[PDB]
DNA sequence: CTGGAGAATCCCGGTGCCGAGGCCGCTCAATTGGTCGTAGACAGCTCTAGCACCGCTTAAACGCACGTACGCGCTGTCCCCCGCGTTTTAACCGCCAAGGGGATTACTCCCTAGTCTCCAGGCACGTGTCAGATATATACATCCTGT
DNA sequence: ACAGGATGTATATATCTGACACGTGCCTGGAGACTAGGGAGTAATCCCCTTGGCGGTTAAAACGCGGGGGACAGCGCGTACGTGCGTTTAAGCGGTGCTAGAGCTGTCTACGACCAATTGAGCGGCCTCGGCACCGGGATTCTCCAG
């Protein structure tokens, strides 16, 4: 038994649209945001409710970008994303 | 009633005073010397309860994951009139154990680890325990942790700990283990302090302790070595590079950047053992082994001893380190060495740790050195064939310490136990040191009952 | 002294009228505040507060839970067109997205 | 060797493309070509830079060495990126 | 401990006990409803700010606060906030 | 004579490029701000600066959405706009 | 009839399509479909509409009659579209 | 009394300390101010002011005008990527677009 | 009669002269050069103001404007800025 | 010199003024009375400068537009010895003419209309000329106008001024025309005012001015008739709905929404010439009908008064208005009517209005109706044939409507003119009417020298 | 491919003009100098919470291979833009005329901030208990295949 | 076209756990009630600047319609993305110990705001010779088409 190509990720659009939780596991995230942080100043220490706040603001404008990205396919006609999307997204919001 | 050999005359007593306790309606503490034959004391209390007192009801025993096949083999072995089971394994093991061997209530003793309590807590509620033992009872000093706080939502007529380490590091995680068996006599902690020269005025009633200088005489007592050594020139320059802070290193050029340094006292602590630990500290991105690495790490100089002790007889020895790298780094060593060894650790499956244990104690047995993650390794096992114990690490905790020298200074030791614990000289090490034997001060290895 | 009555009970509110005139004056607004411009306020926070919880108890109501959560607060924010107005720039922490599936991507019959 | 075992990755590698699949299904996205999952480590990286910038600069002006939840929170607000949930 | 910290918790459940007698909220939404009150509260303020001084003048009145809440909501709410606002202003002259 | 369908469009662009005029002719559009102006508020006067503030600022709109709505209108593969470029540069602006 | 001769549009009218080809053209806009004149003219409107109804607001509480430039820039300022040249 | 000297000559500026004073005093953003604040404040806003009409005064040089308009202001503003990411939500009177055609519309 | 209105003209002269000696300039050209001036004055202080709210001081110093200029300006600008408000207070406390 | 005909006494005695003024060396004004020839004083001097001072030189005129054909024609009869050429026309012709008549230096007098002069004065200033006569000089009465400011730009000997409204509102609009005269006496109008019971001391020296009712007893005085008139109850209805600002009025639905009212002056004014000026406002889309016209406005109702005077003899008459869609509704209510008629206006062009008036003057013409607009139709043209004039609309300056009524009595009127004008009784209309006359008040239409 | 013709801005030199820089006068905000009182620097202390390591469990991600929906290059198609000229209407600019209403200054007197004093709302605290969680079970959905 | 087979999804019931919910004790911002002195409001004055609309003149909008550009549907082709297997991996959860550095209280003294007094930079008013808009002369040089 094969699912046909589609259709569970139809599936999963529905389960992770219902869910609240985030999706990047959180010991990886801490070490970018460590790793960033090193440039502007050296040695700092990070308080554990500072590193889900820069999770929470960082899945939000992913998935926010993610939408303008998804109708901006459907407007060439396709329904595969592709990094020439997610450009011309970036540039009519003006960043 | 007990089969396969006699108790010790000291054994007896302790059996006699445990049934005092049961009789007269207390809990207690059984805190005999590590390899004072603790465990057989607790075999034949049970079989008492059952023989004598007409109690076949359920009983638990709480262990650490490295004894749980010990424990299940001295059963089988003395008192075989026992039905002894264990629970261990995956989440279909374990659910397929719980329906079709202990919900049917066919035993009368089951064995867990506190990992295997911890998930399936909600099972053994249902039961209606008749006696509850834990074992190295010290895993319990912090009464806000999770397994300290499941263990005391059971239904118990009578508990028990079991720990040759009594005292660890201050009054209030003995008050800890007093709550567990006493709650409503030792109210609080509040009330711990100022009941406290009062000395063993509170503790004779629930504590009994011995040890092997007085109850046997015929093992051979313990020498202690330190060896204070020298860092070698790289250890002399990376120290000195952590201190300043300007470590560089960075493997994706950027002109090696910066290493974070929040905490620089584990990054001297790590130096001190082997510079390789560091990234981009070996010499050669292709590696080559050989004594370049034997040349770069003071400890490891002086560690070719090895070589006379092999010779010197089969002055078997037990390896004991702090950081799981360094047993890499020791087992390269070893491997291009062509040495015989055992390994065990904290990343082992349960088979294989008691095959390894075994393999190394038969009277027939090569295998020169055993290397033991000094959590994992250090508490329970019995290893009474080696003669040599090597500290390569110390630690903060000083009766970690002693426990894994114990893994040689047991029943049926026929040979005296040498102990060698390296130092660096001028360093942190001193200072864990030092702080290590303020600790001890304060315990001071009362002898007690 | 005649015994003490709140300002909020004076203007028939529950929120601190008190507390809001202190805020304005110590917020570098203005270098008077007049006397009725606290009252007024907190009856406008108390309104656009009482808006809000109403949607999320429905939605709470509907998902036959007692207890609003962040989720409930997300769903009545944006499918009201006004609120969602109001808080168009505003990121609500464990606030889901609400579900829409574009239609070209559904499968065919 | 038992002593080189374990390779590290980069930790924008972190960002896994199970993690960013995951994303993008939320975002109600159904198919995705391969190139996307680059352009989208170099899109987040370039937010936490300018976040994390503006989070140091304030403590910095408070002579602290750690970063809190309020100089995350001031920073998004600054920029347009209002959070609620965390304070303030 | 040893330092207090002010939130709009308490009104916020006095309202919430109104409007559905039977529910009830947890931390986590009631600490964005917090965060709520604190956003709305330091717009309506900026815009009074600023409208006393276009005008040239020393106060903010009532009169500036319905301007700003007049500016800055929706039609439809900006309407019944004028009205709530107003009804609150009379009552409470009744009283002073 | 003759020149070829888009070869004009080319210097209209430019010229209108170089030059910085109001392209609307203002007396229309003083009728325009007038009307909308009598559903909020009955009688009002007009200084003539205020109007002059208006058309620039509308222009200066105009102009930069029907820049948006090009790029979109080429990211479709084609050159001609259409009135769904328009609607999609305001949705992922977010108007 | 002299008197019926004339014959007015509306005012949404007197934008008229060769004005929005220009606006278009200075844009960088080479071809336009004609659906797009009755589209801009209701986005202008309703961008007219959010600029005036403010620019109203703030002239009904200085209790004037006259729209001035400074209540227009003051609108346009509130939005995020900022003028220079008009004052302030 | 000594003679006067006016607070921007002992600082060294052309920008007017003193008013700039008067209007952070006056303009409700703190209850105190200090005496260096509006002494860094003015040297900033000089040196901006220098920073536009440096590259102001070189578009009119090249337009071959002898005077700034205001095209002249948004060429140079427009062509510079810092002072565009300043002033990337203004718009200037009398202020033309850049030149600029997409390369899919020019001819073949 | 006839009320006075201040501006930045005399001194944004005074700066094009010290730049470009002959160049001039247009009467529209100036009343844009007094909007930028005044926007970005206004940007600057707004910042500086909230920086000591966040931080519970009730002085604007020189300080929180250096962290108010590091926050708005882009990065290249933002280091020359510094250097040239930094000079003038380092000569003004010389001749204060 | 003169040919064609012979000048009369006073025109005689007025050549020996404008000669004495020359001899003197100053300019002056020509200001007798509307009707009294003083285009050919004017044609007469310059024949004089020519055959008796042989000063052949460049000489301008400047005239409204409506009589650049009339003085053409009067050159062309009295003094043909003098070279006239005419400017007019489009952007091409003015090339043209300029190029290939005005820079060739052919001729002597140049005559222009005031638009003419504004496009053309860079051409114009290249010659230097001889004399410059301004006519309708009331047009410059405002120093700060385009035309007066260009005007006094120009290289010229001589200056003159005819005009016989020399009093407009104001001591200031004269002495804006005594500046251009002799800039260098009148330096200033804080300096004309206090110069000034100073009645004809100042103007005497440079002011001539005589009246018909002294040099001309043969021509019949004028007969002036008020007739105030009722409103419609349409009149009335529009007239308190205005009032109340509540007209309504929407034709795209909006439930007729509201119309602006920023000026509500002139609505009133509106209103009371006709109900139909305002929108959706005359019944029934279709239109068509007609007789409805003649009632919905009090003062159409009286206009049937026509129908009596086409049959008392040849009345021809004159109706003025000030609105130009005044002249559409009667003009549709005289072909309706089936009249013969004319009509002038703003938007006439040039060449037709000469004709018209030509086939309204000739001695077997049979048009009875003439419509003139105000503004254009007031000024300069000569009308003598028709006896009756009309004034429906009331100027705010009383000056503008003499004008107007002197179209018909001028030198070859055979017959006394009467004068009707029209006053909606309880209206702003007797306020505008009031207004006027107390403007009459301070200039006393004074019969100077 | 490409010569030729012929409409496109493009320099060039003259002509006039009200924009911009100069100065005048004199207005009214900056600076000197003194004084007051309290923001904030600073030293010290306490003790919370942020950092490392390992032990142990098992969800999770890794890579492999399989096979199909859909990415995107050519072609034909035939509608609706672009460009021209024509005729046509209304925008721009100049003109006068009136009087709405921005603006000034002046007067008077309601409003709010200040102070001190006072006692009850709101803070954190600690504890019982019930919405919520999730375990097992099944019943009904919807997808997929092949015939 | 649509029969069973297979799969994930729904919800029924059970027991279970840990965030909410009450009330307690406690203490510091809100509230009383006068005096203070300015902002604010309202009168009245003056005269800047906005609303009509004719007259005249050009320019820009409008109409119509020849003709070739681009929009768009369809086909076929082919490799890049979905899917599921088994596999290996590190995230997570717990636990130990240490000590950096957030936080607080009590103390002391540089700083800024304030006042009154004096004087000069900066305001508006009145000025004018020179920047550069404009017109009408010729220069290449854009583009296009029929040889
Ligand atoms: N009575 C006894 N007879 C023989 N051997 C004994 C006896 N008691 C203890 N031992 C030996 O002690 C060793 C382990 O002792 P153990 O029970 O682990 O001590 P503890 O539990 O105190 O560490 C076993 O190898 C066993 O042979
Ligand atoms: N001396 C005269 N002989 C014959 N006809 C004359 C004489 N003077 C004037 N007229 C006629 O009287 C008419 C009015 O003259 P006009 O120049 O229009 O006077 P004004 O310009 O002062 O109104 C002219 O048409 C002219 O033909
Ligand atoms: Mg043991
Ligand atoms: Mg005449």
């Amino acid at each position: 038994h094969r699912y046909r190509p589609g259709t569970v990720a139809l599936r999963e659009i529905r389960r992770y649209q219902k869910s609240t939780e985030l999706l990047i596991r959180k010991l990886p995230f801490q070490r970018l945001v460590r790793e960033i942080a090193q440039d502007f100043k050296t040695d700092l220490r990070f308080q554990s409710s500072a590193v889900m706040a820069l999770q929470e603001a960082s899945e939000a404008y992913l998935v926010a970008l993610f939408e303008d990205t998804n109708l901006a396919a459907i407007h060439a006609k396709r329904v595969t994303i592709m990094p020439k999307d997610i450009q011309l997204a970036r540039r009519i919001r003006g960043e | 009633y007990v089969k396969w050999g006699k108790l010790r005359d000291y054994q007896v007593r302790g059996l006699n005073w445990l049934i005092s306790l049961y009789e007269n309606g207390i809990n207690g503490i059984l805190a005999d010397e590590m390899g004072l034959g603790k465990t057989l004391q607790t075999i034949s209390l049970l079989g008492y309860m059952k023989h004598y007192r007409n109690i076949p009801g359920p009983h638990m025993v709480l262990v650490p994951k490295s004894t749980l096949h010990n424990w299940m083999s001295e059963f089988k072995r003395w008192v075989p009139t026992l039905r002894s089971v264990c629970l261990i394994g995956d989440k279909e093991q374990r659910a397929a154990f719980v329906r079709d061997v202990l919900l049917p209530g066919e035993w009368d003793v089951c064995v867990t680890s506190y990992e295997m309590l911890i998930k399936e807590k909600s099972v053994f509620k249902k039961f209606n325990w008749r006696y509850l033992v834990i074992d190295e009872a010290h895993r319990i000093k912090n009464e806000k942790s999770k397994l300290s706080e499941i263990v005391r939502e059971f239904k118990t007529t009578n508990r028990l700990l079991l720990t040759g380490t009594p005292l660890q590091n201050n009054l209030h995680e003995l008050w800890s283990l007093l709550n567990f068996l006493l709650p409503d006599v030792f109210n609080s902690a509040d009330d711990f302090d100022s009941w406290f020269e009062r000395l063993h005025m509170v503790l004779r009633p629930f504590l009994l302790r011995r040890i092997k200088a007085d109850v046997e005489k015929s093992l051979p007592p313990k020498k202690e070595v330190k060896i204070y050594v020298g860092l070698s020139k790289m250890q002399r320059e990376w120290y000195t590079r952590i201190l300043m802070k300007d470590i560089d290193i960075l493997n994706s050029a950027g002109k090696m950047d910066k290493m974070r340094l929040l905490n620089i006292l584990m990054q001297l602590r790590k130096c001190c053992n082997h510079p390789y630990l560091f990234d981009g500290a070996e010499p050669g991105p292709p590696y080559t082994t050989d004594m370049h690495l034997v040349t770069n790490s003071g400890k490891m100089v002086v560690l070719d001893k090895l070589l006379p002790k092999l010779k010197e007889q089969g002055s078997r020895v037990l390896i004991f380190s702090q950081m799981t790298r360094v047993l890499d780094i020791l087992e390269d060593y070893c491997m291009w060495r062509n040495y015989e060894y055992c390994r065990l650790d904290g990343q082992t499956p349960h088979d294989e740790r008691q095959d390894s244990i075994n393999a190394y104690n038969e009277p027939n047995s090569t295998k020169f050195v055993f290397m033991l993650s000094t959590r994992a390794g250090g508490l329970g096992i019995n290893l009474a064939t080696a003669d040599v114990v090597i500290l390569y690490d110390s630690d903060w905790n000083p009766q970690v310490d002693l426990q894994a020298m114990d893994r040689a200074h047991r029943i049926g030791q026929t040979k005296t136990v040498r102990v060698f614990r390296f130092i660096t000289d001028n360093t942190v090490e001193e200072r864990i040191v030092e702080r290590a034997e303020m600790k001890l001060r304060l315990d001071s290895i009362v002898i007690q009952q | 002294r005649a015994k003490a009555k709140t300002r909020s009970s004076r203007a028939g509110l529950q929120f601190p009228v008190g507390r809001v005139h202190r805020l304005l004056r110590k917020g570098n607004y203005a270098e008077r505040v007049g006397a009725g411009a606290p009252v007024y306020l907190a009856a406008v926070l108390e309104y656009l507060t009482a808006e809000i919880l109403e949607l999320a108890g429905n939605a709470a109501r509907d998902n036959k839970k007692t207890r609003i959560i962040p989720r409930h607060l997300q769903l009545a924010v944006r499918n009201d067109e006004e609120l969602n107005k109001l808080l168009g720039r505003v990121t609500i922490a464990q606030g889901g997205v609400l579900p829409n599936i574009q239609s070209v991507l559904l499968p065919k019959k | 060797a038992k002593r080189h075992r374990k390779v590290l990755r980069d930790n924008i590698q972190g960002i896994t493309k199970p993690a960013i699949r995951r994303l993008a299904r939320r975002g109600g996205v159904k198919r995705i070509s391969g190139l996307i999952y680059e352009e989208t480590r170099g899109v987040l990286k370039v937010f936490l830079e300018n976040v994390i910038r503006d989070a140091v600069t304030y403590t910095e002006h408070a002579k602290r060495k750690t970063v809190t939840a309020m100089d995350v929170v001031y920073a998004l607000k600054r920029q347009g990126r209002t959070l609620y949930g965390f304070g303030g | 401990r040893k330092t207090r910290k002010e939130s709009y918790a308490i009104y916020v459940y006095k309202v919430l006990k109104q409007v559905h007698p039977d529910t009830g909220i947890s931390s986590k939404a009631m600490s964005i409803m917090n965060s709520f009150v604190n956003d709305v509260f330091e717009r309506i303020a900026g815009e009074a700010s600023r409208l006393a001084h276009y005008n040239k003048r020393s106060t903010i009145t009532s009169r500036e606060i319905q301007t700003a809440v007049r500016l800055l909501l929706p039609g439809e709410l900006a309407k019944h906030a004028v009205s709530e606002g107003t009804k609150a202003v009379t009552k409470y002259t009744s009283a002073k």
